[PDB]
């Protein structure tokens, strides 16, 4: 059991750049190490195998390099099409994937702007409320939700999800849901979504009050 | 030449089983090191087995006594055999032809299996009404399997529109929300209507988004 | 009166790729095993037919000393009923193996800054070997249905490959010599 651990999980860079995807081995393995590619919907793609041996047909920007404890994957001029996610595999009577590191398009900071839906009549009647919090279009992907209800703050009722980065402006928007009975729903007033982002200066709280 | 076609993935339930085959062209699936890889949703790659040329065969951890990797060298097809699935089982399997120390070169794309207690039903679409750029959306609950698709205004509205990915709810059920920004101008004077398409359920609905 | 030559073969300077295992005959002579066993020098001695400090009470027609070089995870597969790379396509004990498997770290010997590749093992094989079977071919692997024709490509593999063995190495992936010892009129006692 070497455990394999590949970083960053994200990394954010633009055409022409010379990025550098590492991936640590808890031992040292020799070449036993390959790299590949995938893009969203798509098959992976072989890139490297034996650490540092480019496979046939893989353009010549793809290079790597290794010890034995560290490889790293190196694309020396970033291309339009090497936007993907990557990841390191070891291998011998098995073969693990690393955790894989996600390339993104650089841009500048864009605060999001949040707005909080609260739960329609219609969905009231069977019993159920969802609050909606969106973030839309921001940059970069890391931006904290927290709900709070009655200043109580929520924990183990929400789920949210991000969309990909946007094909014209390269940011991204999220949505998070509460979840709550009917019950609950109604015996509290003020419920509230509060964002941090790294292009907000403080937090940004969007809030209502139950029935009004 | 150079092919690989995996089939035989569909909906099954926790405990069930299922064959998944993966056709080859350009290759012989007997002279060769054979793995299947699966990559769950939002989640990385898992290997999942191998199978040496020679015969021998190999299994990740999780799925250890439960699948069983094999071929056909009369119709050059490499399976899959799943037993007592589970809920986590869940995702997208790919079959590659292994060259070991020189890496998997030659992919499939992908079959999909769910696993799920859930039965099939169609999305309740709940408005997200609105309070110079407004926000309005569609939230598409309680649906199951995936896929719902989502446009708006029978696709004349296409600025602005963001379909986020589905959730899946702990009842096993999907939750999905669809979302526009609009001039806040326009809320007064433009239908937004979110047309939602849950095909598995033969389900259609037009829901109507005012403030 | 005279003494089994287990030294030549314990500390050759050099030794075998695994893929052309080397096997030596011992015949007519007197063995002391215990000496062997008494060694604790051994990461691996386990004994498959009987017990190692009962085994200098005994007689065999004939006894092969098989050696060879693998990496450390691989040593396991050097038992009766293994599966994998070496015990597959490599070196083959037999289910019904009586004898004894001995093996070593040899990091200080046979690995290399910048990495030893003379050490080879068959990677690429059709079918497994069978007990005791020995594959010195280094033709050229077909792994679809055009002959390769002594071309490397698409298909057509070298079929052997070098462990790289480098003193940095993890336990698992250094280098380990391998002594095998089979057991088949008298010739060598105890
Ligand atoms: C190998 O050499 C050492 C050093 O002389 C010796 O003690 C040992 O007995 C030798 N091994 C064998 C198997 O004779």
């Amino acid at each position: 059991d070497i455990q394999l651990t590949q970083s960053p999980s994200f990394l954010s860079a633009s055409v022409g750049d010379r990025v550098t995807i590492t991936c640590r081995a808890s031992q040292g393995i020799s070449s036993y190490l390959a790299w590949y590619q995938q893009k969203p919907g798509k098959a992976p793609k072989l890139l490297i195998y034996a650490a540092s041996t480019l496979q046939s047909g893989v353009p010549s920007r793809f290079s790597g390099s290794g010890s034995g404890t560290e490889f790293t994957l190196t694309i020396s001029s970033l291309q339009p099409e090497d936007f993907a996610t990557y990841y390191c595999l070891h291998l011998n009577s098995y073969r693990t994937f690393g955790l894989g590191t996600k390339v993104e398009i650089k841009r500048t900071v864009a605060a999001p702007s949040v707005f909080i839906f609260p739960p329609s009549d219609e969905q009231l009647k069977s019993g159920t409320a969802s609050v909606v919090c969106l973030l839309n279009n921001f940059y970069p992907r890391e931006a904290k939700v927290q709900w709070k209800v009655d200043n109580a703050l929520q924990s183990g009722n929400s789920q949210e999800s991000v969309t990909e980065q946007d094909s014209k402006d390269s940011t991204y928007s999220l949505s998070s849901t509460l979840t709550l009975s009917k019950a609950d729903y109604e015996k509290h007033k003020v419920y509230a979504c509060e964002v941090t982002h790294q292009g907000l200066s403080s937090p940004v709280t969007k809030s209502f009050n139950r029935g009004e | 030449e150079v092919q690989l076609v995996e089939s035989g993935g569909g909906l099954i339930q926790p405990g069930g089983s299922l064959r998944l085959s993966c056709a080859a062209s350009g290759f012989t699936v007997s002279s060769n090191y054979m793995s299947w890889v699966r990559q769950a949703p939002g989640k990385g790659l898992e290997w999942v087995s191998v199978i040496y040329s020679g015969g021998s065969t190999y299994y990740a951890d999780s799925v250890k006594g439960r699948f069983t990797i094999s071929r056909d060298n009369s119709k050059n097809t490499l399976y899959l055999q799943m037993n007592s699935l589970r809920a986590e089982d869940t995702a997208v399997y790919y079959c590659a032809r292994d060259r070991d120390y020189y890496g998997m070169d030659v992919w499939g794309q992908g079959t999909t299996v769910t696993v799920s207690s859930a039965s099939t039903k169609g999305p309740s679409v709940f408005p997200l009404a609105p309070s110079g750029t407004a926000a309005l959306g569609c939230l598409v609950k309680d649906y199951f399997p995936e896929p719902v698709t989502v446009s708006w205004n029978s696709g004349a509205l296409t600025s602005g529109v963001h379909t986020f990915p589905a959730v899946l709810q702990s009842s096993g059920l999907y939750s999905l929300s669809s979302v526009v920004t609009v001039p806040s101008s326009s809320l007064g004077t433009q239908t937004y209507i979110c047309n939602v398409n849950h095909k598995p359920s033969n389900t259609k609905v037009d829901k109507k988004v005012e403030p | 009166t005279n003494l089994c030559p287990f030294g030549e073969v314990f500390n050759a300077t050099r030794f075998a790729s695994v893929y052309a295992w080397n096997r030596k005959r011992i015949s007519n002579c007197v063995a002391d095993y215990s000496v062997l066993y008494n060694s604790a020098s051994f990461s691996t001695f386990k004994c498959y037919g009987v017990s190692p400090t009962k085994l200098n009470d005994l007689c065999f027609t004939n006894v092969y000393a098989d050696s060879f070089v693998i990496r450390g995870d691989e040593v396991r597969q050097i038992a009766p009923g293994q599966t994998g790379k070496i015990a597959d396509y490599n070196y083959k004990l037999p289910d019904d193996f009586t004898g004894c498997v001995i093996a070593w770290n040899s990091n200080n010997l046979d690995s290399k800054v910048g990495g030893n590749y003379n050490y080879l093992y068959r990677l690429f094989r059709k079918s497994n070997l069978k007990p005791f079977e020995r594959d010195i071919s280094t033709e050229i692997y077909q792994a679809g249905s055009t002959p390769c024709n002594g071309v490397e490509g698409f298909n057509c593999y070298f079929p052997l490959q070098s462990y790289g063995f480098q003193p940095t190495n993890g336990v698992g992936y250094q280098p380990y010599r391998v002594v095998v010892l089979s057991f088949e009129p008298a010739t060598v006692c105890g």
